[PDB]
């Protein structure tokens, strides 16, 4: 639409929210493949931060490109590497969700604030395969990664 | 709130996972619950319910007491269960209504009502 | 119904089609061969079943591990469940993880062309009345799930009708069964 | 006339063919089935197979193992795991 | 009784070996066991 | 389109015809999931009429929903219980077809008028599984359910 | 779209070039299976020309089928027959390529103007096999069959 | 113009059989995926034409066909630093000869095969 398309050129960072993400209960409903920042550059935030963020985007884009073959030829028809793209992307999607303090009237969960280093670490560990054994629902609506390891224990009864 | 607190996000995650789905144990439990809460939120027209009665019905599903009941029997359970509580446990319902809350005691009371009634109904 | 969405969907279904079409071509190919390797194997197999036609005397389902061949693994599953129900004491086998999946063993079936060597391994595994369920090829467009009896019980094979048979020792026979047990598995696979 | 059937899991040499006689290597001796032998069952031994044709000059084959079956109806089935003609050994 | 029996071998196993010997003078085994 | 769309509010019953359905040879070409009536209430038509109509609509929507996911891979990959939604829904769709007295020239079939109680019984039976062994084709272009059964025999 | 749609009412024939063909190195980049004429028929062009043309589309649409299997299953599952359709076809593909006079400034190679005669002839053969041994180069970027 | 032409063609041939088997198409895929990694480039570091060529050359001549695709970017960066430091002379000639001589060919293969083995150490 002309109003928002013309606003993009006035910003230094953008956070784009999406009803298709909100609908799944993923809040904040940020589209991780359409949110940008002028300082997302290895020389500004460092190469570790930069590399993890790009690896999160890559796995989310690769999962998005397969969704419509999974749904039609089934997961069994997928390569094993494609299977890891899937389980890990789906966990990364949930780990990007977060209980906000101002949103407790809506989530029924206590709000969380996650320091930059804990964010980087949690995502680097998921990409590396450290949590291929935990169920998806463990990464949904939590703060730090330790909270997902504990939810996995809780869920396991 | 004590019974509906996190149900909305849970149901939205359930719908996504039902469409996507050797399912792991957490996925299976998420499916078993959402399929059942879905039945519990069905309602006919022209008989809007008092709040304490809605609480008692939802309690049954969100505390896990119907997870082994066949999904097609949920609506009939709910109708029988509500008649029973209204008929024999008015006090309990009045307490939830008047305290505007589920006390520790109202909770112990509901639990035996549900489990014993459920075993009967399943007979 | 937005240009972009439609556009994405159009290229992706276009991939799927290219992919499924080739997969069709492979199948045809493997079917072309299989069709051949079956001419002889059916002679070899019928030939091994002759003694029971001429002399009146465990559930083993056979499909594979993969594919989109849908009604293949279902029919065998269908007919297998049917039996187990209609029956006394059961101990089963499925050849292909698929059999295991469709129910709750063996794997690496269908993927590459099967052999007597594979059959001998199943027979061997089983030795350390039965029936064997599989799909009998009729047409490219049709197959049928037959059940074949496994009297293999060495014990059962000592009956009146066999009084007409000359030599026969309780154990020249034990060897004969074992071998026949392996031909009926080979024949199912093919 | 006896209907002879000889094959391996892969190859089929004879299908219900009217052969005059066949010689087979068994666990106990090596015998020639005649168009009219009493019913017998046997499991093979690594050895030689000779098929007396309807027209003299007999064909030979080598077998490693398998089975042989002679029925009251004159039907005979020879089944060998491996079966190669000496021509290729 | 044959030598190989008494020694644990079966007949399929026997044919297996003789079959192979003729060869050295098909026969794959892709199959895999899933014991549980 | 603004014309048909504004007309909906002026009605007590709507019968929506669909070209897609007509092209499948189903006449009258009524979309059973887009035709509505203000009188479809159990206190008006009684609970049995109402429960059978709601069961027919549920099975047809369940089927529509499966179709969307089978679009490419046919019914093989489908699961036997869903296989049962499909076979029943397909029979119900055909039993909704019916030869009209004024259309005999196009259907080459004599017209039929089906009484209310019999329309209910026939859909009640199909939904109960009483004809899971009859071929689909038998429920196509007939009157009452006894005519589907006959046509089934005739087809043998 | 209205523009091409209105234009088409006035056309008697088409010449359809293709990038996928240009990128795989054949010029001119014509798609031999998508060009037509409101008037190309034996009554007009004459049996000969006709048959030569039509015989070339079948080989091409036949080689196109075998492509999957060749790439996936390997260029070996091909029957001696089908195996034949491929070499003939690939040979026809390149005989369709042509060095243009005006293309000399690009490739540096000489251009060739090929007479209907020399064209119709050379394509009639292929089927035959007079060139099975003949490799796929005396066929790529050449003029006359010779 | 020499190495771009080869890359153009191998990428076209890759596109034709992509998203997927016979060895010939295993190779066509393996090459395309590698040429793709080589076309990646970070910002703010435009390259001299001989450097571009040395890089494209490694890929179109198959020297990286057995390197894991995910390591190509690191490879190219270290390989480039190495040739700029120790092999300025090769860069000169690639630049100068106007088309890859037999010499540069022999030299490049020597540097590449041995740098790569070290790099995989």
């Amino acid at each position: 639409d002309p109003a928002p398309a013309t606003t993009f050129a006035h910003l230094d960072a953008t956070t784009v929210l999406s009803r298709a993400i909100a609908e799944l209960g993923i809040y904040p409903a940020v589209d991780p493949l359409d949110s940008t920042s002028r300082i997302m550059d290895p020389n500004i935030v460092g190469s570790e931060h930069y590399d993890v963020a790009r690896g999160v985007q890559k796995i989310l884009q690769d999962y998005k490109s397969l969704q419509d073959i999974i749904a039609i030829l089934g997961m069994d028809e997928l390569s094993e590497e494609d299977k890891l793209t899937v389980s890990r992307a789906r966990k990364i999607q949930r780990f990007l969700s977060q209980p906000f303090q101002v949103a407790e009237v809506f989530t029924g969960h206590l709000g969380k604030l996650v320091p930059l280093k804990e964010t980087i670490k949690g995502f680097q560990q998921i990409l590396a395969g450290e949590y291929d054994h935990l169920p998806e629902q463990a990464f949904y609506m939590v703060g730090p990664i330790e909270e997902a390891v504990a939810k996995a224990d809780k869920l396991a009864e | 709130k004590q019974v509906a607190g996190t149900m909305k996000l849970e149901l939205a995650q359930y719908r996504e996972v039902a469409a996507f789905a050797d399912l792991d144990a957490a996925t299976q439990q998420l499916l078993s619950r959402g399929v059942r809460l879905t039945e519990l939120l069905k309602q006919g027209q022209y008989s809007p319910m008092a709040i304490e009665e809605q609480v008692a019905v939802i309690y049954a599903g969100v505390r896990g007491y119907l997870d082994k009941l066949e999904p097609s029997k949920i609506t009939k359970f709910e109708n029988a269960f509500l008649s029973h509580v209204i008929s024999q446990h008015q006090a309990l319902l009045g307490k939830i209504r008047t305290d505007g809350k589920i006390s520790e005691e109202s909770d112990a009371k509901l639990k035996e009502i549900v489990t014993n009634f459920l075993a009967g109904f399943e007979a | 119904a937005t240009l972009k969405d439609i556009t994405r969907r159009l290229k992706s279904i276009k991939n799927i089609q290219k992919i499924t079409k080739s997969m069709k071509m492979v199948a045809a190919a493997k079917y072309a061969r299989a069709e051949r390797e079956l001419k002889p194997a059916r002679v070899y197999g019928v030939g091994s079943l002759a003694l029971y036609e001429k002399a009146d005397i465990l559930i083993i389902g056979v499909s594979s591990d993969r594919g989109l061949c849908g009604a293949i693994h279902s029919s065998v599953a269908k007919q297998m469940k049917s039996e187990a129900a209609n029956l006394k004491e059961v101990k089963i086998i499925g050849v292909g993880d698929k059999i295991r999946s469709i129910l709750h063993t063996f794997k690496e079936v269908g993927r590459r062309p099967p052999t007597f060597g594979d059959a001998s391994v199943i027979a061997l595994e089983l030795l350390n009345e039965g029936s064997i369920i599989f799909n009998r090829f009729r047409s490219v467009i049709s197959y049928k799930t037959e059940e074949k009896p496994i009297f293999s019980l060495d014990t059962i094979s000592s009956a009146e009708s066999m009084s007409i048979y000359d030599d026969i020792d309780a154990d020249v026979l034990r060897n004969y069964q074992e071998y026949s047990l392996a031909n009926i598995i080979y024949y199912s696979l093919k | 006339q006896m209907s002879f059937t000889f094959a391996s899991p892969t190859q089929v040499f004879f299908n219900s063919a009217n052969v005059r006689q066949v010689d087979v290597p068994t666990q106990t001796g090596a015998f020639g089935i005649l168009a009219a032998h009493v019913p017998t069952l046997q499991v093979l031994r690594p050895g030689l197979v000779v098929v007396h044709a309807e027209d003299g000059t007999t064909s030979k084959y080598f077998v490693s193992s398998g089975s042989v079956t002679v029925n009251a109806d004159s039907s005979v089935q020879l089944l060998a795991e491996e079966a190669v003609t000496l021509d290729m050994l | 009784v044959a030598y190989w029996r008494q020694a644990g071998l079966s007949y399929i196993r026997y044919s297996q070996i003789c079959a192979k010997a003729v060869r050295d003078a098909t026969s794959g085994s892709t199959i895999k066991i899933v014991k549980v």
